[PDB]
């Protein structure tokens, strides 16, 4: 070759996995959280270096610091909430990956899913650390109820407890460790994203077929980018919608009063996107018990790839996990709902069968539903 | 565990979408907040930058400014030689410090009303069906006197004095002070105080509906020409033999 | 070709609007927040700077003399021949009232702070490398290349002045 | 016969993908300033004398 | 899972379980450094 | 894009070695270093001898000068 | 292939640059400095990241912050004082690794020479802002002094020094906005580093012959791993010596004075790693033509591919070079010195003949010598 | 010599070096170029 | 062949007791201050509220 500027620089060639990529024809819309999910990552960085551009990591100031980010700096306004909302969707994207890799079986890429793993749950500290940055009622108290949940562990537990918060509560010392370390998470998930990216295109993309689609493969540059970019042109509308014309409206959170150590919110919740994990303690009476399982929550993905019982990967031809498929997604919306929920009796039986339901499904039901149905097929 | 009742959608200017912000009511509300209000509850990121927000002139406002740094003034800040002149300086703080603020409410906290809308779950509506609902305790209940009975508060009781009865204060136009009137107004500044970004951001928000429709219409059609060829398609096997 | 052409050239029209705009944001975010306003063009002084000693106070993060001169002073500084000064400026040129010479305290050379009375013409040397200015805040001697700055200002009634 | 509106607009603008460009810039530039003003008349429209634009008056020099 | 299991292997596992051994007992003294237990002190 | 296999072609040369385990690291390393440190040092210091040189003497002479001139001036004029 | 650990993973493959990967048999001691511009910014960033736990980004506090770090946190003092001192070591070993390419022609890799420019001026950035984050007196002066030079330019200049600043002095505004740079910009580093060994892995490292090596390469593991091992226990040895016997001794500043605007240390200067420019700006009576003298100085640097005229990309086997090499770096001392001196008329004088002989020897002097040596070997 | 090769492209070039231009400019928006049109 | 193994054996030693000081070292500084932990167990009120109350 000369002047094949792609493979000239060699630097330019790696550019060509977007442009020259073999990518599957059939993919329903669902893909495009995959590329939505780094314009998050993305977005929520620019907005997060420029809010950490007038942000004060202190006690007496970030509250005041935000609330002057909001006032009377020039567009902070919008950066900050955009950066709010934002990870709102970061998140609804999220759930939206691991539901199609749930589905389709993308998961089979074991290496490729462990990473998703890894990314999953590194979004998750990075969440739970900005959010209490503003140190706001419901941001302060969170933090202490989240972390000393960690004093469960018998022997260490509350040494490290106190390790993590620099001292006996949620002081100062607490709070600039979060502030450095949101700082910096998002940047080592940068790497990883590009890791995971990294295996993923040793094998290519999974369809909705379930079937390989060598046969089959097409441009990513001349239909993938429209496609990308028209994704990103409803991504950003959803963010803009709710970021101008209902700001707060997914922030369930009203607390944006300052903390006050003696008081307390009687209801006490993380967000959405943490709502899950918060209703997955509540239904175990003791509180380690309830530690193993929140853990065993989002760390019981890992598993799912040993339990597959199909010969199809593929979700789309086989009904019964279809059915059940499903009805975890509303089992996990059902959950979401709990983790606003007064902790009392009628909430606590519901989310207890919740939380049972949604281990049966990921590790009992549907991997029989599969024998099943390949049963059935004759397979 | 007492169950609390919650706050109409009150029918506001701005409810919609689009609908925005009614200075006027920002106006009036203000007063309400700066002679009914003032004495106890502060507003510590709201300077005395009204002026575009609520239609005060940048001479009104320095002139309203004035006179509250002349009598509350920087010396409760700590501005010894501090007098009438500034416009940075924010809201006088009712006290000194909290602790003070709880002795003159008798333990009670005046909560800073700059969030309170927004800080309050349930927003203006639980602001205004607060200062709007106050009714007669139910047979059989007890009240210590700073313990007033209010229909709308988690615990079923308030530490809050008449937060505003009719006839409470006088507005310049000639606005009827009704107790609900000059709460309406009261509320309205709050929410604009509030959320300064969401009332520039609804303005925003209509522009940005409108590119993003027409953006998204584009794109889908932009989108499917590029795809069209794969879809047009039809392969048809055919046989070696 | 017209046709298909035109939807993308109408898309891409689109997108640069927006993504102006966009960027336009977070670039204005830097450059303004309460800014100006907060730290801009505001000032007032007066009763602590006396009897030729110049007052030095903080308006935009830097240092505004308020300086009460002498007859004497006022006199020395009317007796410079403009003609031969690196800045030439008449002492009248840059006072609105000869007994009061505003002046915003940065030198010019690298931006340390004149010290009052000091230097060889017993308006200001700045330590930092040698810049000597006289009375009227000129420069006389040194690296520095400009005559300290004169800011705008008025006096209202009630013996004040408000500089901005 | 003449150039649909299209192959008329084609052949000035699009063949050269500099003509193109240059266009896109232009149109972008057009666009912002019309969309603007109407979008924004709309918007005030719909909130008549709800708005400090409207509300000025009452205390503007006298 | 039932693949891994066989007869065979053995050597292996007993192979494993000095170096293995020997690998636990490096935490042990590396843990014990920044555990610093009094008693571990004494011992 | 392998890199051992690929650099060069390389013909008719012998290489011999021998294993650490039979060798001492340092086989002589007072009589061979005085020796090879010496020779090359004395070749690079001639090489960079000259821009170590300047610098020296250049700011001696402007310590000196500088504060010479600072030194003395009420001698001067009088 | 099965169970070749390395090539399995394809991740674990890309990690076989460090064992397998080809590397020339001699090699200076100077390449070693390559491997420890890494461990440096590995260094930093762990550093940064402990000291980011526990200071404030605040006029107030900051100050105060670094000096509750330096008191009552334990071991926060050498944290902070490995810090400070690793900067210094972190350039320290950037100048030896801009010298090897000037001297040996590593330069030649253009696409290489490109990026380490880059890296060496964003390293440059982030040691600019990070200095000033503790917000001392010699930080607060230094930061005006150099932002404000940036108010030469003439149309735009002083609204853009206005913007930078975010305000018309440098309070609170500016100090966050440098801590949150100074914080992501090592991590977009961390990138360009990687992108920087990316290139150089297509052409392998040149040696003190100048000459292909193809015919004698060498395992980088059994090798180079030592020598790179043995190298940090020589760097660290120095970080170490200094931070622990002589904390202060390299930190010129003595400047523990909390910021007072309207106060001056007559002698405003940048650490040692600044001075070359700063002295070459002096030189200029014009402050335009010094700013811009000032860019060149370091800019300069991707000229030198060009400027190459010899046949022997090995500086090696060229006397006259050899010859002005050194001088350039004594005469680069030499200007070091100056930036530390009072502006009179003994350094002024002394500085301009630098700054010219600077300019010379890379600009017109050596590029003749290339000729003439070329000439005398007939070539 | 070099610009007889590059005639072609230099006409053509012009063209869009000017569009560019303006166009960042437009998009940009920058009020002091503006202000002369 | 053992003199060697020995040697490559003694310089890992002291690299892990530099590093474990160093390692400790960095956790040390991330767990904890004196500056909180001066507060920490040190406190005492009396006699200055209601015969009645709860402060
Ligand atoms: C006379 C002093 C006083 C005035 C005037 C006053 N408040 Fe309060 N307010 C209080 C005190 C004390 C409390 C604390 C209630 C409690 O803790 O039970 C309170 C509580 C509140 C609450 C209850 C929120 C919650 O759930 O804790 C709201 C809302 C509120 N104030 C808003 C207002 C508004 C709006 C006004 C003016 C229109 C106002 N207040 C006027 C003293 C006052
Ligand atoms: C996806 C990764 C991230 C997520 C999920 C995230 C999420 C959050 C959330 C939920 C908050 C609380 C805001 C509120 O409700 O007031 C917050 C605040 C904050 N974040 Fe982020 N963030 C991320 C990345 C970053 C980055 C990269 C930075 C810096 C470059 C950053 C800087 C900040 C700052 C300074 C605040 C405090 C002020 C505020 O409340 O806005 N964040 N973050
Ligand atoms: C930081 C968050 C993440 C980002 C930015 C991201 C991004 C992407 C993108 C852009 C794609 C390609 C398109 C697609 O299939 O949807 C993808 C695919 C994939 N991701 Fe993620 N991802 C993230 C999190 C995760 C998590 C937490 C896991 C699982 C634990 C995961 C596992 C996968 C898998 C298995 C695929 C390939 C599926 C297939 O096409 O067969 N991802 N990811
Ligand atoms: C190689 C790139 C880096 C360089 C050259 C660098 C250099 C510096 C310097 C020169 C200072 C001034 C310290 C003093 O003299 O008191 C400093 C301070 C600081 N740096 Fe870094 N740094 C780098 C990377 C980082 C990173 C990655 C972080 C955080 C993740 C960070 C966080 C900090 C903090 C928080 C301070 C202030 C506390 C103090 O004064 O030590 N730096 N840095
Ligand atoms: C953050 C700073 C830097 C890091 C971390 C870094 C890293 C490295 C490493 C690990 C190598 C391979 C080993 C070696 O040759 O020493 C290397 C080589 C190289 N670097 Fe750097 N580098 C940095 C800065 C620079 C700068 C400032 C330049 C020049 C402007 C540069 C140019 C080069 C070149 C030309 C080579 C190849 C020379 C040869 O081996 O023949 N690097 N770099
Ligand atoms: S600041 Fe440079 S001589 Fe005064």
């Amino acid at each position: 070759m000369t002047n094949i500027r792609k493979s000239h620089p060699l630097m330019k060639i790696v550019n060509n996995a977007f442009i020259d990529l073999p990518a599957p024809s059939n993919i329903s819309s669902w893909w495009n959280f995959g590329s939505l999910l780094g314009i998050c990552l993305i977005l929520q960085i620019l907005t997060g270096l420029f809010l950490a551009m007038h942000y004060t990591s202190d006690t007496t100031t970030a509250f005041s610091s935000v609330t002057h980010i909001c006032r009377d700096v020039n567009y902070g306004w919008i950066i900050r909430y955009m950066h709010a909302n934002g990870a709102s969707m970061f998140f609804i994207c999220l759930y939206m990956h691991v539901g199609r890799g749930l589905y389709y079986g993308s998961y089979t890429f074991l290496e490729t899913w462990n990473i998703g793993v890894i990314l999953l749950l590194t979004v998750m500290a990075t969440a739970f650390m900005g959010y209490v940055l503003p140190w706001g009622q419901m941001s302060f108290w969170g933090a202490t109820v989240i972390t000393n949940l960690l004093s469960a562990i018998p022997y260490i537990g509350t040494n490290l407890v106190e390790w993590i918060w620099g001292g006996f509560s949620v002081d100062k010392a607490t709070l600039t460790r979060f502030f450095a370390f949101h700082f910096i998470l998002p940047f080592i998930i940068m790497a990883i994203a590009m890791v995971h990216l990294l295996f993923l295109h040793e094998t290519g993309s999974n369809n909705p077929t379930g079937i390989s689609s060598d046969v089959d493969k097409i441009p990513f540059h001349p239909y993938y980018t429209i496609k990308d970019i028209l994704g990103a042109l409803l991504l950003i509308l959803a963010l803009m919608l709710l970021v101008l014309f209902a700001p707060d409206l997914l922030g369930d959170p009203d607390n944006y009063t300052p903390a006050n150590p003696l008081n307390t919110p009687p209801h006490i919740k993380p967000e959405w996107y943490f709502l899950f994990a918060y209703a997955i303690l509540r239904s175990i009476p003791n509180k380690l018990g309830g530690v193993l399982a929140l853990a065993f929550s989002i760390l019981i993905l890992a598993l799912i790839p040993l339990l597959h019982t199909s010969k199809q990967r593929s979700m789309m031809f086989r009904p019964l996990s279809q059915c059940l498929f499903w009805a975890l997604v509303a089992d996990l919306l059902t959950l979401t709902w709990i983790g606003g929920q007064p902790v009392e009796h009628p909430y606590i039986t519901i989310g207890q069968l919740a939380s049972v339901l949604y281990f049966l499904l990921i590790l009992v039901l549907m991997p029989t539903a599969g024998t099943i149905e390949n049963k059935l097929l004759k397979w | 565990s007492d169950l609390e009742l919650h706050p109409p959608s009150y029918p506001w200017s701005h409810r919609g979408l689009l609908s925005s912000l009614d200075h006027t009511s920002i106006r009036r509300g203000f007063q309400v907040y700066k002679q009914v209000c003032s004495s106890c509850h502060s507003m510590d990121y709201v300077a005395y930058r009204h002026l575009v927000g609520v239609c005060y002139t940048e001479d009104e406002a320095k002139a309203l400014a004035e006179e509250v740094e002349v009598q509350d003034g920087p010396n409760e800040d700590g501005e010894m030689f501090m007098r009438p002149g500034k416009l940075s300086d924010y809201f006088p703080k009712p006290y000194p410090n909290p602790e003070a603020a709880r002795a003159a409410n008798n333990g009670a906290l005046p909560p800073d009303l700059s969030y309170i809308v927004r800080a309050r779950h349930g927003g203006e509506d639980y602001v205004f069906s607060l200062l709007t609902g106050y009714c007669e305790p139910p047979t059989g209940v007890s009240l210590r006197e700073g313990l007033y009975f209010n229909p709308y508060f988690p615990g079923q009781a308030i530490g809050m004095a008449p937060p505003i009865y009719n006839e409470v204060l006088e507005f310049d136009d000639g606005t009827p002070a009704t107790m609900s009137q000059v709460a309406k107004d009261v509320c309205t500044f709050l929410r604009w105080a509030a959320e300064p970004e969401h009332d520039h951001r609804k303005r925003m928000g209509l522009k940005m509906l409108l590119m993003m429709g027409l953006l998204l219409p584009l794109v889908y059609a932009m989108k499917r020409h590029k795809w069209s060829v794969l879809k047009s398609r039809k392969l048809a096997y055919r046989p070696p033999k | 070709k017209g046709f298909s052409y035109l939807v993308t050239a109408t898309t891409t029209v689109g997108v640069a609007y927006a993504a102006k705009n966009v960027v336009s944001q977070f670039v204005s975010s830097m450059s303004a927040s309460a800014d100006v306003l907060a730290m801009s063009k505001i000032e007032i002084k007066l009763s602590d700077i006396p009897e030729g000693k110049n007052m030095a106070f903080k308006w935009r993060g830097k240092p505004l003399f308020v300086r009460h001169r002498t007859k004497k002073e006022i006199d020395q500084e009317a007796a410079v021949e403009v003609s031969q000064l690196r800045d030439p400026q008449h002492d009248l040129e840059r006072v609105k009232k000869p007994e009061w010479v505003i002046l915003i305290g940065v030198c010019t050379h690298l931006g340390c702070v004149p010290i009052a009375n000091a230097g060889d013409f017993g308006g200001y040397y700045c330590p930092c490398h040698g810049s000597h200015y006289d009375a009227s805040g000129r420069i006389r001697k040194g690296p520095a290349p400009l005559n300290l700055e004169v800011p705008s200002y008025e006096f209202t009634s009630d013996d004040m002045v408000i500089v901005g | 016969v003449a150039p649909t509106l299209t192959a008329r607009l084609y052949s000035l603008l699009f063949r050269r993908t500099s003509t193109f460009a240059l266009t896109i810039v232009v149109g972008a530039l057009f666009f912002e300033r019309a969309f603007d003003q109407g979008a924004d008349a709309i918007y005030e429209h719909i909130n008549e004398g709800k708005l400090w634009k409207h509300i000025k008056h009452k205390y503007e020099n006298k | 899972l039932t693949r891994f299991l066989g007869p065979r292997y053995r050597q292996l596992a007993r192979n494993w379980v000095p170096t293995a051994s020997l690998w636990g007992a490096v935490g042990a003294v590396g843990l014990v450094w920044a555990t610093d237990w009094r008693l571990i002190l004494d011992w | 894009g392998r890199q051992f296999g690929h650099l060069t072609r390389v013909r008719h040369v012998i290489t011999y070695s021998l294993s650490p385990f039979e060798q001492r690291a340092f086989p002589h390393y007072f009589s061979k270093g005085i020796p090879n440190v010496l020779r090359r040092t004395r070749a690079c210091i001639l090489r960079v001898a000259p821009p170590f040189v300047a610098f020296y003497l250049v700011y001696t002479w402007g310590t000196q000068e500088f504060e010479k001139s600072k030194r003395k001036n009420p001698a001067a004029y009088e």
